[PDB]
């Protein structure tokens, strides 16, 4: 459950064009926002692994 | 040499004896839990995946 | 003999004047709240019956 850059699938430079009107909510938890605003901090803590 | 891959596995995890393989594909993992903090211009917000 | 057995309820409890008896079978207990933490060899789990 993690994002990695070589998901893009191109070496080089380029500039990405965001669709923020199709955001669908797969997984929602109470933290989940849809609309971003300004500067985002997104402090997380991982515990009890098994 | 045992000592040196041993010494790979997670401080955590201590695996027993005997192992039934059964099939050609085995997922390997671990169950953790995160808890998120969101902070931006609209305000703040507190979640918690279990 | 009613400071003796007035002394063996939960100190939590305080029953009322009344009580309206209208059946031949009467459950009674209490809505405790458990916070339980697991550890073993595989790792930590925590979770929370409310």
């Amino acid at each position: 459950g993690r994002f990695l850059y070589t998901d893009v699938k191109y070496e080089g430079q380029t500039a990405f064009l965001v669709d923020m009107d199709t955001v669908k909510a797969r997984d929602h938890c109470w933290v989940s926002i849809v609309d971003p605003n300004g500067t985002m901090n997104l402090s997380y803590k991982m515990t009890n692994f098994r | 040499m045992s000592s040196l891959l041993n010494s790979l596995l997670p401080e955590y995890f201590k695996p027993k004896t005997n192992l039934n393989i059964n099939s050609s594909r085995v997922q390997y993992g671990f169950n953790a839990r995160i808890d998120m903090q969101y902070e931006d211009d609209s305000g703040t917000r507190k979640g918690s995946r279990p």
